[PDB]
């Protein structure tokens, strides 16, 4: 039993991990979204 | 802000 | 002790689930946003 | 054995915490993108 | 710091 929750322990941070690194990613993005909006706003107004 | 603005965009909700 | 881990791994599971899905929608509206913000720019140059 | 399990639930339960926070701040921040693309589609058309 | 560019770098190069 110890075995078998080692190994879902072992999924579980390797999910983790993917989950930390697109969260990265989408806020890296984001914030390019944010600061081309700010850039059409200066535009149209 | 479930809503403000205003302000000229108020910098973007503040962030 | 062994089944107390069990069950907190299956509640972690779950969660880990749930984030996944969030993820997945955020990136779906993240990437209308990224469109529409294309749309934009062209029509008003 | 059984002690390194509980310290790891322990690890990935905040880490949990803290996906989840991020991702709270990330909608909010998405959400706001959203009403700006409104609102600048509205004043162009 | 920044640079971008290029009609907006088809959104920083995503």
């Amino acid at each position: 039993r110890m075995k078998q929750i080692e190994d879902k322990i072992e999924e579980i941070e390797s999910k983790q991990k993917k989950i930390e690194n697109e969260i990265a990613r989408i806020k890296k993005l984001l914030q390019l979204t944010v600061w081309g909006i700010k850039q059409l706003q200066a535009r149209i107004l | 802000x479930g809503x403000x603005x205003x302000x000229x965009x108020x910098x973007x909700x503040x962030x």
